[PDB]
């Protein structure tokens, strides 16, 4: 009724579907906004340019 | 950056000084004093003989 031999042996090759391949991983770099230096009023020195 | 620093309070810090001459007659200081005063030519002469 299972589909076997006399023996016990099966009859029927099976079949899993062996598994989809490895996998890739990437890093990157990330950037990120940067703002600059301020300016403030100068003093007045005592000597020429 | 010490020496920046000291730098930088000395230009910031610096002055153009007012420039006085004041003339002292010794003879005229002696005799003007209030409590212990004297003559400069009179005493001076003294002490010498």
């Amino acid at each position: 009724r299972h589909n076997l031999s006399i023996d016990g042996q099966p009859l029927s090759l099976a079949i899993y579907a062996e598994p989809t391949d490895p996998k890739a991983l990437l890093t990157s770099m990330v950037q990120a906004s940067q703002g600059g230096s301020a300016v403030l009023p100068g003093t007045l020195s005592l000597y020429r340019f | 950056l010490n020496l920046a620093e000291m730098e930088k309070v000395w230009l910031e810090r610096d002055e153009r000084a007012l420039e006085v001459t004041r003339t002292v007659s010794l003879a005229q200081f002696y005799q003007a004093l209030s409590s212990d005063n004297f003559n400069l030519t009179e005493k001076l002469t003294q002490f010498l003989r």
